[PDB]
């Protein structure tokens, strides 16, 4: 349906790493590949990567990355769109890029979109991180790395733990994921685009915050989001990453509410006087 | 030290460089000639010293903010301030010689009454600047001769001009945060604001599409 | 219920131009294209199901991406939405002036969809600069596909828009005139667009006559029209996919790297870029 | 006076965007002689970069408008005299700053971490002089970056690991130094390349902070790689 025949990709650098390995490629124009660097994959790995492959062939949105297919033969492999420019993660940690609130709104907008169409369509994607959202030319935003996803049919299959909701953290039992813990993954990235760092910036050690934000002991620091943050936005990213799963909105509501914000736009911080 | 055009074109050189205080000299020294300057040259001279007094508006403001933001820090403060008044010193000068430049210059030759209007709104702006920077036994003085030449031209504005003339719209513009920010006047400020927008909505192309759109934001914020 | 999507989820907003297509709101914004019909005719009902059959094949970032398909209210096909008129529109009517790097990038993305469409054996038989849209005049993205197909043995059933139809393809004289040379030839006349500024056969008095002698042969486009800096492996590509008879014309493989290869060589415009103050 | 004090009046001037304040003050601090920290070594790389690079960014501009003036020869005249002045300019900030390496920094550094940066920024500078010498001092000035960069490249492959922020970002400015200076395309590739390669495979070694120091210039040799084989 969607295989892509050995010998038809042209593998170019290697760029990094997924949930297997992420290569460039030549395919009737650009392509990203993930790869897995194994002779023979195991049955866990070989049921991961069909399950994956299940889930990319029922996303199909503007702000999904898409997926373009899949190959078997040389190692299993998963294709996309290719995307010029970077994570999200990098532009906001890596390289501090000076993002007006108004592309921040709209990244945010685009991000919904995708969780809305994959919440619609019964897709948990359970890795929602800003490194796993991909800018493609600083203009669109692209949701990736389904490695992690699932669809949701009663049955449980199975380091970025700053976005994992505190169900999800506790482990109390043994199906945490659900859209609530997406739901809190987002309300993370809304904390991480309005106040420009990570949560938990000053406590250093990775152990304890697993313990403090199971328990409920902290949360994220809202007073570090700035000046020009919209306050309906800070509502919002509140009511994303309230301790218990069943007071955080759906995403249906949260892209309502991110589109009537999109179109106000105070422009104007304090008073402006007439440029040139 | 050249030719008025030679000045104009390493004034349009400087534009491009982004090089605002070569092109202030090269404007000044083109006003100091005596002529009276063309729409061009006019709107050269307007962006160069703009654009110089603005970088030190905004570090003035910058590091006003952060003597502020001083809690428990003697030496702190007082490096903070010092800078400051340099600063202070340097956006003083600047506009010291823009409203010389206006004073012997721009004004007396401006033939017809835009001309005039745009001079004594540049006027007014630079005391505007200077207001903000006043320190408080001059800053009434500054204060009032920023008044009185904001509403001389003010007078003549909507006398000679269409509602539609983005140099009224941006002398009400002017005119209005003058009021809100130097002053204390919340009621006037916004008054003069809103009858400006709902007059030009009622009858550059571009150009007053952000100017109505600069009032919209500032009577929102205001109120 | 692969991809069709429940009556009442997409709100259908203004009606902006084959069926009327509308803007609406699913999940941010999508196109939609809508025949106006309460019960569609069995041949309106076949080219629609074709049509849904030929985009479920597509997938790729030069491709006008198919979303989903509905029939409850009427039939209809879903897409993205993309800010930004066609490349005719920026071409013939705005006159929009792109450099010749933007004009060679934009060739090199249709070569690119098309090169994808051969690649899954799907014709177009209606590529045109109307049918190739801009998004946010950055990305090229074929559409309009209710006149294309799958390449099949017993393949079953153009208006006005004639410039891109292939000599054979006006002759219809050939046992199948339509073919991935047509295509081929289609894409010729938008590179002639692209390099010329201007619609083929511009300094021409008659109309109706234009169709017999391009069918004949006799009409030709005119490549002297083609703007000075036009790389001159453009030029000759172009004339190459636009040979008068179908078997002189280069595969989409061919001409997709012979395109990548001029985009190589043709001096940068940027700069390096160099370690940023930390 | 106090070093203390122009440390942080150069942070005031940094944070007001009045770079020339902050190089002032970061010279006086290594004129003082000691042994700069690495917040003095930052602040003092990104003063004069950003004071250098306002100059860059001009000199581009009107070299480009001296270049495209065919016709009126008292306006290319003109664009010419100020291409001399900002070029001026420039090679006094770029001696300034090869003067505070050579007299100052270079002899107190003490470990291989410092030793590289100062030389790759000795042959940063140098490159930028590069950039606009013409024909008779243009050799002698390439050969000092050259030289420069080469010794420093040597101490970063032979005591910094492929993923440290300095010597990536080395690699990057000296793969710069051979595409747009020497013209060489092939082996700024190829060093570009070697370094993103080396270091990628690394990249999972590293701690959150080191993942974004790294891949910032990760992010940038790609970019390049992607750019010069476009």
């Amino acid at each position: 349906d969607w295989e892509i025949p050995d010998g038809q990709i042209t593998v170019g650098q290697r760029i990094g790493s997924g949930s297997g390995t992420v290569y460039k490629g030549k395919w009737h124009g650009d392509v990203a590949v993930k790869m897995l660097n194994v002779t023979a994959p195991t049955p866990q790995q070989l049921q991961a990567f069909k399950n994956e492959v299940g889930v990319l062939r029922k996303t199909r949105h503007v702000n999904i990355l898409l997926f373009m297919g899949y190959s078997t033969k040389p190692q299993l492999a998963i294709v996309t769109q290719w995307c010029e420019g970077s994570s999200l993660y990098h532009h906001l940690h890596a390289s501090e890029t000076k993002f007006e609130m108004k592309k921040l709104i709209d990244i945010a907008r685009q991000t919904a979109r995708g969780m809305d169409y994959l919440h619609a369509k019964s897709i948990i994607h359970r890795d929602l991180k800003s490194n796993n959202i991909f800018l493609h030319e600083d203009n669109t935003v692209k949701i990736g790395d389904f490695g992690l996803a699932t669809v949701k049919s009663r049955w449980s299959g199975s380091g970025s733990i700053l976005w994992m909701a505190p169900e999800v953290i506790r482990m109390q039992d043994s199906n945490p994921y659900s859209f609530q813990s997406d739901v809190y993954a987002f309300g993370i990235v809304l904390y991480e685009l309005m106040t420009g760092q990570l949560p938990y910036s000053n406590i250093n050690n990775r152990d304890q915050i697993i313990e403090m934000v199971g328990r409920g002991s902290l949360s994220p620091d809202l007073s570090k989001v700035r000046s020009n943050c919209p306050k309906r936005m800070k509502r919002l990213m509140a009511e994303c990453l309230k301790k218990k799963r069943d007071e955080r909105p759906s995403f249906p509501r949260i892209l309502a509410e991110i589109e009537e914000l999109a179109r106000e736009l105070p422009k104007i911080h304090r008073s402006a006087s007439e440029p040139s | 030290s050249m030719d008025k055009n030679e000045l104009v074109q390493k004034a349009k050189l400087a534009e491009q460089a982004e090089r605002y205080d070569d092109m202030a000299a090269c404007m000044k020294s083109v006003t100091e000639q005596g002529a009276e300057l063309s729409n061009e040259e006019r709107n050269l001279l307007s962006v160069a010293y703009k654009n110089v007094v603005g970088a030190r508006r905004s570090s003035w403001r910058v590091v006003s903010s952060i003597e502020q933001k001083t809690e428990g820090a003697e030496k702190k403060q007082q490096m903070a301030r010092e800078y400051r008044e340099k600063i202070e010193t340097e956006l003083r000068d600047i506009c010291n010689d823009v409203l010389s430049l206006l004073e012997k210059f721009l004004i007396p030759n401006a033939s017809q009454a835009e001309s005039k209007v745009f001079y004594l709104k540049m006027k007014g702006d630079y005391y505007r600047y200077l207001a903000e920077v006043a320190a408080g036994d001059d800053k009434k003085g500054i204060v009032d001769q920023s008044q009185q030449a904001y509403q001389e031209a003010f007078e003549i504005s909507k006398k000679e001009m269409q509602p539609t003339h983005p140099i009224r719209l941006g002398l009400a513009l002017n005119f209005s945060v003058f009021y809100y920010e130097i002053l204390n006047s919340p009621e006037k400020a916004c008054s003069l604001a809103k009858t400006a927008f709902d007059e030009a909505i009622a009858e550059s192309y571009k150009d007053s599409t952000l100017i109505m759109q600069l009032l919209r934001d500032n009577l929102t914020l205001w109120t």
